[PDB]
């Protein structure tokens, strides 16, 4: 019953997977918009009159 | 805790008021269970205190830092203990660490008992007690750092424990806490440490350098703002 | 083959003056003349120009007059004034290529076989160079069979001698923003380049629309070229490429971080010096 | 300065004289009690 | 036919769509590259093959529309990010 309550696959007898992989995040997409804004802000602060 | 969590520290104070706020927040966390943030805030404070004066303040932060790190399974560096301004003010903690490394409950009890009233006076006793039942943690972190995979029976032999189930459980709880990075696998009966990942290839370096660059530009804007040309005063 | 063609500001301004004078005369939509210059081993050098009376029938693109006798007389007089310059080609101020162009070029081709045509628009609604250069070549097809003469575009730019540079920079006191620093390398590009790319892509899209809607026929060399274009476009989801991009961005960041540290230290030093100077001035004043 | 007179320093009641006062580098490992490394090698050889 | 992203065939698929045994497939692609039909390489270890480009081929009035739609996507992207640059960079470049 307790195994049922939790998210356990309930494999072979006394054999349940916990999915410790955590999906193993490997995908990467090069977030650019943020990087472009960051760089333009460097340039802004660099050239404004302070 | 409620008060601090609700009010906001103004970002323009002295060095000294920042040091005091940081010490109190560090102490309040260490009294609760968030050890790592307490360690971080404390080191920030110690790095923000006046250089020459505040011998008592440095003493306070250093003793609390020692206790918290010990509570974290790391080993604080021996450089400080021989500094003149904190040499004789930490001998209790010197013996304490000598005990925590080569864990000997006999020696831990001897040092706690003898230098007991002093610990209580400092305002830490509770934490050093929290240590006394965590003396194993140092050993398990050492075993992980040293070995990339070890059989559980070997751990039991190395930690002077009872049947290897106790060590099994302690290791599992540890990895749960986050002090160690590994994966247990009993069907062969060995705990396996996780490989080393390449930090540079990720985007961490970009983020860190961006933060630091922002700080530097802000320093410059402030610095050129502070100028006053009063020759027409 | 010409690797490059360099026009001089005087030529551009002279063509603009020509178009203004004729339009003031009116009843025209294009102008035609010559171009004088020399060669520097495949790096042309256009340096001067003069007019040549010309007229055309807008309705039918097979009627036109171009007083070549005027061209020969003016070549005589100019060659009397400056020997080092010989005819190089011909220019016209119509917006875009006309149908007569091959006819005129074959007429012009007598004076200079290696004749390059330079179109100088005088009303730029765009963000880009004001000139386009074209060289007439025979084109043999795999299926298009008959061999005609088509214009092949050749790289062009603007160049000036010290005297012209001085004069132009003097006249350019109507707007001026140098800021050679980051401001220029971010207005002259990034924005400018993106705007130009967008305009070009929009022209390609208009033509594609026209073909698809039947208003035109299909051209196979264009379709093959567009297929190659779409095949060139890189993919940015390859772990190898992401890894390389992050590595290089990181190096660039460490350098900018060092630069900012340097600058902060210098500005702080300046503040300290100003403070010390103020304190000394007060103490001396007190 | 803002001397933290609020916080107290350590009492100088005992203030025992320095035992050795050595200042070379301290280092953590020096506390450990080894067994005369040569002795460990000799015992190894005896046991093989 | 394979979409641009994948475009990574397998020997077995060659052998099944050309009616040739796997052993003799390699010579086919080797020759195809040699003549000038497709550029790429071969992975004998993994029995795969990467085709970086295929000879241009005439397209009917349907694939023309697909190519036009891809161009629309391209133009929209370009304008979006031109706007991002200009707006975020307004103050300096007025």
């Amino acid at each position: 019953d307790y195994a049922k309550k939790r998210g356990w696959v309930l494999g072979p007898n006394n054999y349940y997977s916990f999915a410790s992989q955590q999906q193993k995040p490997e995908d990467t997409t090069i977030p650019s918009t943020e990087l472009a804004k960051q760089v333009i802000e460097y340039a802004r602060q660099l050239e404004m009159i302070v | 805790e409620k008060l601090v969590s609700k009010s906001v520290f103004p970002e323009q104070a002295n060095n000294n008021e920042w040091a005091r706020y940081l010490y109190y927040t560090g102490r309040i966390k260490a009294i609760q269970l968030e050890y790592s943030e307490a360690r971080r805030t404390m080191t920030n404070a110690l790095r923000k205190a006046p250089q020459h004066t505040a011998v008592g303040f440095k003493q306070t932060v250093h003793k609390l830092l020692i206790v918290v790190e010990l509570l974290l399974g790391e080993i604080p560096d021996r450089l400080q203990f021989r500094q003149p301004s904190l040499k004789r003010s930490l001998m209790p903690y010197f013996l304490l660490t000598q005990a925590v490394r080569t864990g000997n409950l006999a020696k831990f009890n001897q040092v706690l008992d003898q230098f007991g009233e002093k610990f209580q006076a400092d305002g830490t006793y509770t934490l050093i007690i929290r240590l006394r039942h965590n003396v194993i943690k140092t050993g398990v972190r050492m075993i992980s750092l040293s070995y990339s995979r070890i059989s559980l029976a070997d751990i039991a032999q190395k930690l002077q424990l009872d049947s290897p189930e106790d060590a099994e459980f302690i290791v599992a709880k540890a990895i749960r806490d986050g002090v160690i990075e590994a994966s247990i696998n009993h069907e062969k009966g060995y705990v396996q440490s996780k490989e080393m990942i390449d930090i540079y290839s990720t985007r961490e370096p970009q983020l860190a350098f961006h933060q630091r660059i922002s700080f530097c530009l802000d320093i410059h804007n402030m610095s050129v703002k502070a100028m006053r040309f009063p020759p027409k005063s | 083959a010409v690797q490059k063609v360099v026009v001089h500001p005087l030529v551009l301004l002279s063509v603009v003056d020509h178009f203004n004078r004729i339009g003031k005369v009116g009843n025209q939509k294009r102008v035609v003349g010559v171009l004088l210059g020399s060669w520097q081993k495949k790096v042309l050098d256009v340096s001067n120009s003069f007019a040549v009376p010309f007229d055309e029938d807008d309705k039918d693109d097979s009627v036109w007059f171009l007083d070549h006798d005027y061209l020969e007389n003016m070549y005589g007089m100019f060659k009397k004034v400056n020997a080092r310059e010989r005819i190089v080609g011909w220019y016209h101020t119509g917006p875009k290529l006309h149908k007569n162009d091959i006819a005129i070029n074959e007429l012009m081709k007598r004076y200079c076989p290696n004749s390059v045509l330079v179109i100088i628009d005088v009303k730029p609604k765009d963000l880009g160079l004001p000139t386009e250069a074209y060289i007439s070549v025979e084109e043999v097809h795999d299926d298009g069979t008959p061999t005609s003469k088509t214009f092949e575009h050749v790289t062009s730019e603007i160049g000036a001698e010290e005297a012209e540079e001085v004069g132009v920079e003097h006249l350019l006191r109507d707007i001026k923003d140098t800021t050679v620093g980051t401001l220029s390398q971010r207005i002259t590009n990034q924005v400018h380049g993106l705007k130009g790319l967008n305009s070009k892509l929009l022209d390609i899209r208009s033509y594609l629309e026209k073909v698809a809607t039947g208003k035109l026929p299909i051209n196979h060399q264009i379709i093959y070229q567009l297929q190659d274009v779409f095949n060139l476009l890189p993919d940015v989801s390859l772990q190898e490429f992401v890894k390389a991009f992050y590595l290089k961005t990181n190096d660039q960041m460490v350098v900018v971080y060092l630069a900012s540290l340097i600058r902060s230290v210098v500005a702080l030093h300046n503040l300290i010096n100003n403070k010390i100077a103020n304190r000394d001035a007060e103490k001396k004043e007190g | 300065d803002d001397e933290f007179e609020e916080f107290p320093a350590e009492d100088w009641a005992g203030l025992d004289e320095d035992e050795d006062a050595h200042v070379w580098e301290d280092n953590w490992d020096d506390d450990n009690v080894e067994d005369d490394f040569s002795n460990q090698l000799r015992a190894e050889l005896e046991k093989h | 036919t394979r979409p641009a992203n994948h475009r990574q065939l397998t020997f077995e698929e060659i052998a099944k769509s050309a009616k040739i045994t796997v052993n003799e497939v390699e010579l086919l692609v080797m020759k195809a590259l040699s003549v000038g039909l497709v550029k790429g390489s071969i992975d004998e270890v993994d029995k795969r093959v990467h085709m970086t480009w295929v000879q241009p081929r005439v397209l009917d009035l349907q694939q023309i529309k697909g190519m036009k739609d891809r161009l629309e996507f391209w133009c929209t992207d370009v304008k979006s990010m031109e706007m991002l640059v200009e707006h975020q960079a307004h103050d300096i470049l007025t």
